[PDB]
């Protein structure tokens, strides 16, 4: 079942021998390949100089994954939502690769205990301020790691002391704290996000049984406002928690409104 | 030397709330042009192809009315700059007409050895009888540029005759007609190699 170069356990894939290959491990009965890949809790690539990119397709089979390590290899970038289907993934080691940048949104569904980003060729930018922030608040063990980024003039700055102006977490407001509505009537809530860069904003409210419409009120610079309208409200949505989120490249904030219907 | 011309002009899309809509544009000329679509959001993803001379605007999950709009693809090189438009309409689940495309069977996870045949499955219904097209990794699959290796089946499936490393990816079928457009949930094709 195991691909060559690697040593495959029942719950472990280790590919530490040097390798010119650029294809993520694929064990090899479409029902069986899924079953075998579930039981894997730990993948460890190392010294794969030509492994440049990591797709979501590569990861999606390994649903039981808890530990991913792609160390000291050629890794340039990770496709968005790569780790979507790897919910148990908590230890990630991406040190020693060719990463110039990295998005927090890769890890938005995960509860990372340890994210290792040491010795990558990071370039200073707003795109990586989130790392600086995680580092400050002691998130995912970045606080212990010594991380630098590089300015265009080749200056190497410690990440703690990165200074990018107009590059902050978004702030978020909502028109109502809680919401009371009579069954059959309509209702309007407005959520706005503000900051730099200008955050996207969304009412993550799909599980709602009622009919609902979303409309952008403003997109002036620095404020983004969206207006959730609930039409002909069913009482099946009593006690539902309407949540709005505002994200930019720095991070994410949210607000919650309790909906009560009678 | 030659200014930019559009060989793929994007077409209007009537999508359904919660689902997906794609717009495709692609330009050509000398020098090679760079195309581009016109707030930064996970729901709006631009996928580039052909060294940036083509680009697909993928919008998902669709929200209404907010996403409804005219969108602009702009091809540009040293000799010119040209623009094409396309509209997005987004119907709610309750607002869908009776004959709005519906995916009755979507594609499924498939693994296949290199050089073997692999057929990704799709079956759709609606009125008019919907026309089916495929999308591999958010870009549209073009059976004519194979050539003869990849075949669009009558029933709607996609037949890939000689499996290749490049054929691996996330496939999804798209049923569409005058009433609108509906995406299947996605399915991955893996290609084992030795
Ligand atoms: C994986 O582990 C489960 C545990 O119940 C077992 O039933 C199954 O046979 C195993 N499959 C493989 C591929 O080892």
């Amino acid at each position: 079942g195991c691909p060559a170069n690697c040593l495959c356990s029942k719950t472990d894939i280790n590919c530490k021998k040097p390798d010119d290959g650029n294809l993520f491990p694929l064990l090899e009965t479409s029902i069986q390949i899924t079953d075998i890949s579930r039981n894997i809790t730990s993948i460890h690539i190392e010294n794969w100089k030509n492994l440049q990119t990591l797709n979501a397709v590569d990861m999606e089979l390994y649903t039981g994954l808890q530990r991913l390590t792609i160390r000291n290899s050629g890794l340039r970038n990770i496709q968005p939502r790569a780790f979507a289907k790897n919910p148990h993934l908590r230890y990630i080691d991406l040190s020693g690769n060719r990463l110039t940048t990295l998005s927090w949104q890769l890890f938005q569904t995960l509860r990372l205990f340890d994210l290792r980003l040491e010795r990558n060729p990071f370039q200073c930018s707003c795109d990586i301020r989130w790392i600086q922030l995680w580092q400050e608040k002691g998130e995912a063990n970045l606080q212990s790691q010594q991380l630098h980024c590089m300015n265009l003039d080749t200056a190497v700055i410690l990440l703690r002391n990165m200074n990018i102006t107009q590059c902050d977490l978004p702030e978020i407001s909502v028109s109502h704290v809680n919401l009371t509505v009579r069954e059959g009537e309509n209702a309007v809530i407005t959520c706005q996000g503000s900051g730099s860069p200008l955050p996207d904003v969304d009412w993550t409210v799909a599980d709602l049984h009622s009919i609902n419409t979303h409309q952008t009120n403003l997109q002036w610079t620095n404020v983004h406002a969206i207006q959730l309208t609930l039409v002909n409200v069913t009482s099946e949505d009593n006690g539902f928690l309407l949540t709005c989120i505002a994200e930019n490249v720095v991070g994410m904030s949210q607000a919650s409104v309790l909906l009560t219907v009678y | 030397e030659s200014p930019p011309v559009f060989i793929k002009k994007p077409v209007d899309q009537i999508g359904v709330s919660g689902g997906v809509a794609s717009f495709v544009c692609q330009a050509t000329g000398d020098p090679k042009p760079r195309v581009t679509w016109n707030v930064n959001s996970q729901r709006f993803e631009t996928i580039e192809f052909d060294e940036s001379a083509g680009a697909v605007l993928r919008i998902q999950p669709l929200r209404t009315p907010r996403d409804e709009n005219i969108y602009e693809c702009v091809a540009q090189n040293p000799h010119g700059e040209v623009t094409v438009h396309a509209k997005l309409t987004v119907l709610r689940e309750d607002q869908l007409p009776p004959g709005f495309p519906n995916i009755d069977m979507g594609p499924q996870l498939k693994v296949v050895e290199r050089t073997r045949t692999a057929t990704m499955l799709c079956a759709a219904s609606g009125n008019p009888d919907p026309e089916i097209t495929w999308f591999k990794d958010f870009l549209p699959v073009d059976p004519s540029t194979s050539n003869g290796r990849i075949k669009q089946l009558r029933s709607g499936g996609l037949q890939i005759e000689s499996s290749e490393e490049t054929d691996q990816g996330k496939y999804e079928c798209v049923a569409s007609n005058s009433a609108g457009v509906r995406y299947s949930s996605p399915a991955n094709l893996y290609v084992r190699v030795r």
